[PDB]
């Protein structure tokens, strides 16, 4: 039970590194002719995703937000670190959209 | 209440009062009242201004000063209005009609 | 190579040819091409007529005219790039290139065949010789050699600037050619305050070219009248002014000259709610009723008006304001038909960079070449209107960007950026309009901080231009002292942080100091360029 807001202190501090390093590194990327040519491509693929450390955050803060009913850190990683991307709460791309459209 | 809905919804502000017992604020609601009536006899943490001051910078604020809004994060507040029609047309506590959002531009400024 | 002689070696060759005119969107080069178009249109010479914006509409302009036309003159644009390589034209096309800026590129200069400058020897040249420029211990010495052409070349290439008015330059030929009528002596006039009202010239040298330009209009004013015998009212009178430096103040009330002229706006601080104070100190010093000075120009009383010159002379000099005369001219035609050299600027230059969406870029830039032409008085007091509403739009602007400190010292330049879908983000879109900005917004600054740091930086500012491909433009201006020669450096700046950070940078516009840059890039962008000013 209490062991989760540890681990959100710890992730606190890491996720951040984490993500100001991918940040840094992939817009440094002078290949890049556009961010969105970045992403791979499978059968199950339509989202038109174009800034990697944003997506980075938006999947990882997923999979928190579901491994635990505690999500109040979760929610202000999220503030934290879209800010850091400096992409506004609230909009469109900031929302967590399943990357596969899967088909059975 | 008893009021109508076309009337409820004119009020931007709408403040509910009530008088609960909690022994431990009703203490120190006694302790400021009596202290009051100590202090105005004939003879929170941070402090007010003192009243005239408080009058001259009124004034000075409501007509040498106008506030203009560039922006206002369309996104949050756009979102916070659709739901909070949404839990009114489920709870029946209050209408929400449109006015509520123009109450936000009008109290950020 | 430079044309020595206009009459002889460009007039009287293109006088037998047809001939395509390229014009750049600038009331200097609508007035340049105003006195060419009357002196092709006198001599029966089949020209066609293109606008270009930039770099690349040129480019595509000639693209498709380049068969059918072997005469090019190009108006405010192609001197301060390489013309051979950017076109790439046929080996017998000529290019004749009247343009203010400066330095003129060295191809240019000692292309001795194709690229044909219509430019004054005396301005402020200095091009390097070229056996500095152009072609074991020889081989030492010719590395040696090619490290001296980078330095001497770095010199060089630095500091961009502007010579004399192109519309001059046409007036000088029209009047060897003795075709110079008084509508294009007023173009010339109106050209040169093209150049005054957008800084691009020294104070020093913009009284010598109305000091150049006086001469001129007394010729015309005794062409046939003197102070007995006189014409008709409908003639038209051009006038040497000792005027005010408010803008349009005839033409509105001087209560919003006052505010909307960006010297006075600037030192009472009129963007601060106390600095309306200090207005209403200089004009109760004055003693002008308020309602009168409210009240329309022409509507104000007249016992106010017949020494309101010197009145506000010498107030300003116990205000501190020192120079708020300015040498300029004024024309007079019909009954009540009366214009400054600047309103004429300020109307045409508003209808060129209009905010209407309706049309296009080079609508509003027909609009505006047809407004200089007495035939068109409805567009000229039109572009008055608009340019009213552009000057309090650009106050409004400066009071933002200050109140919300949005102009940020970065260390070598003041740093300031317009923010999408803010109010009148969409009219300071475009890049012309967009350095007036600047410029004004950079004279408030300098009055309004009290730090002596800042009051010597140049500043950068940026603004959106695009979403569909996600740009912004970015332009560099050089610091405000009343000492500075009016030169600056952002022109080859921006392209070195570019190339240091291979930023998505273009560069359509004919100054080097404006750029397109991908939204994106701008912080890397920036980092480069305080590790370059250093």
């Amino acid at each position: 039970t209490f062991s989760q807001d540890y681990v959100a202190n710890e992730l606190t501090q890491s996720f951040f590194t984490i993500t100001q390093k991918i940040q840094k590194k992939v817009t440094g990327s002078r290949n890049s002719t556009e961010l969105s040519e970045m992403f791979p491509v499978l059968p199950g693929s339509h989202l038109l995703l174009n800034n990697p450390a944003l997506e980075f955050i938006k999947y990882v803060c997923k999979v928190l937000s579901l491994d635990t009913n505690i999500t109040n850190q979760v929610n202000k990683l999220n503030r934290d670190l879209l800010r850091l991307v400096d992409v506004g709460e609230f909009s469109e791309e900031a929302q967590f959209r399943d990357p596969c459209r899967s088909y059975v | 209440v008893d009021l109508t809905e076309p009337i409820i919804s004119r009020f931007d502000i709408l403040c509910v009062v009530r008088d609960t017992v909690d022994p431990v604020q009703d203490e120190m609601l006694a302790r400021f009242v009596v202290g009051s009536h100590v202090r105005h006899h004939p003879s929170y943490g941070v402090e007010p201004l003192p009243q005239e001051v408080l009058k001259k910078y009124i004034i000075y604020a409501k007509e040498r000063v106008h506030p203009k809004l560039n922006q206002m994060d369309q996104d949050k507040v756009a979102k916070m209005y659709s739901d909070l029609r949404k839990e009114s047309m489920a709870t029946g506590s209050i209408p929400i009609t449109v006015r509520h959002i123009e109450s936000m531009i009008r109290m950020a400024e | 190579m430079f044309v020595s002689d206009f009459r002889k070696e460009f007039y009287e060759v293109v006088q037998s040819q047809r001939v395509l005119l390229f014009v750049a969107s600038d009331v200097d080069a609508l007035c340049a091409c105003k006195i060419l178009q009357a002196l092709f249109q006198c001599d029966h010479v089949q020209y066609t007529l293109v606008p270009v914006s930039g770099w690349q509409e040129l480019e595509t302009a000639f693209l498709e005219h380049k068969e059918q036309f072997h005469y090019f003159i190009l108006i405010n644009c192609g001197a301060n790039v390489d013309l051979l390589d950017i076109l790439q034209p046929d080996e017998d096309t000529i290019f004749f290139v009247c343009d203010t800026h400066r330095p003129v590129n060295v191809v240019n200069v000692y292309n001795d065949t194709q690229i044909k400058l219509l430019i004054k020897q005396d301005d402020d040249l200095e091009v390097p010789a070229y056996e500095d420029i152009f072609r074991t211990m020889r081989r030492r010495q010719r590395r040696e050699w090619e490290a001296r052409r980078r330095d001497i070349l770095f010199d060089y290439e630095q500091y961009e600037y502007h010579g004399t008015s192109s519309a001059m330059v046409m007036f000088e030929l029209a009047w060897m050619l003795s075709k110079d009528l008084n509508d294009m002596l007023w173009w010339a006039i109106v050209g040169l305050t093209d150049q005054w009202v957008q800084d691009k010239i020294t104070q020093m040298k913009y009284v010598t070219d109305v000091g150049v330009l006086q001469r001129h209009v007394s010729r015309h004013n005794h062409r046939n009248e003197d102070e007995e015998n006189t014409l008709s009212v409908d003639c038209t009178r051009i006038s040497f002014e000792y005027d005010l430096r408010l803008v349009l103040y005839q033409h509105w009330s001087l209560h919003d000259s006052l505010c909307n002229t960006s010297y006075t706006a600037a030192r009472f601080k009129l963007w601060s709610v106390h600095g309306q104070k200090r207005l209403q100190e200089f004009l109760a010093d004055m003693g002008l009723p308020l309602k009168q000075v409210k009240q329309k120009f022409q509507a104000m009383d007249i016992s106010l008006k017949e020494n309101l010159r010197e009145m506000i002379e010498e107030s300003a000099n116990k205000f501190g304001m020192k120079d708020m005369r300015v040498q300029t001219f004024s024309i007079h035609f019909g009954f009540k038909h009366k214009f400054l050299a600047s309103d004429v600027v300020f109307a045409t230059m508003s209808l060129m960079e209009s905010p209407e969406k309706d049309g296009s870029g080079t609508d509003h830039f027909i609009q505006a070449l047809d407004s200089l032409s007495r035939s068109n008085l409805d567009k000229l007091y039109h572009g008055l209107e608009l340019a009213k509403k552009q000057l309090r739009a650009t106050q409004q602007t400066i009071a933002s960007c200050l109140c919300t400190n949005l102009v940020i010292s970065q260390g070598p330049f003041l740093y300031c950026s317009l923010m999408e879908g803010t109010p009148d983000v969409m009219l300071f879109s475009r890049p012309a309009s967009l350095s007036l900005l600047s410029k004004h917004l950079l004279k408030s600054f300098v009055c309004s901080t009290k730090n002596r740091r800042c009051k010597l930086l140049p500043l950068v500012m940026a603004a959106p231009l695009s979403m569909e491909h996600g740009t912004v433009t970015v332009v560099g201006i050089p610091p405000e002292t009343d000492s500075s020669d009016r030169k600056n450096f952002f022109g080859r700046a921006f392209e070195k942080a570019a190339e240091s950070t291979s930023s998505r940078m273009l560069h359509n516009h004919f100054d080097l100091s404006v750029i397109e840059l991908k939204a994106e890039d701008r912080s890397k962008f920036l980092d480069a360029l305080i590790s370059l000013l250093s």
